[PDB]
């Protein structure tokens, strides 16, 4: 299964990182890449799209098979979200606040 | 932050011109 137990652990780990008012999951706006139809512009302004369901897929595939290979994933999916959106959005504050925990995670494991 | 109410985005008004 290569990487794909320990990303999944990560991803759980994640997910449990809520909101401090609404308790929305942090995770829940990078769990997929946004409707082409909702955002048209997404994929003309942002060259390299990642989502959280990407990186799962591409650790039970093969096509991630170290850490580093994640870790540099999920450095994008979060450059992503501070490029597209307003500062301050709850959009960025996710970004930002799931990047710091995910720092001091591969940190841990490194 | 509270997500927003429709679970939208908050794009830059910049990108409008990229």
């Amino acid at each position: 299964l290569g990487i794909f137990p320990t990303v999944e652990k990560l991803v759980e780990e994640m997910r449990e990182q809520l909101d401090e008012v609404d308790s929305h999951p942090r995770t829940s706006i990078f769990e997929k890449l946004p409707s082409k139809r909702d955002y048209p512009d997404y994929f003309k302004v942002i060259e390299k799209p990642m989502a959280i369901d990407i990186i799962l897929k591409n650790c039970k595939n093969g096509t991630y098979k170290t850490l580093e290979e994640v870790r540099q994933a999920l450095q994008t999916m979060f450059e992503n979200a501070r490029f597209y959106n307003e500062e301050g959005s709850w959009v960025y504050v996710d970004a930002d606040k799931l990047n710091e925990f995910t720092d001091e995670w591969f940190k841990e494991h490194s | 932050t509270a997500r927003k109410s429709t679970g939208g985005k908050a794009p830059r008004k910049q990108l409008a011109s990229y």
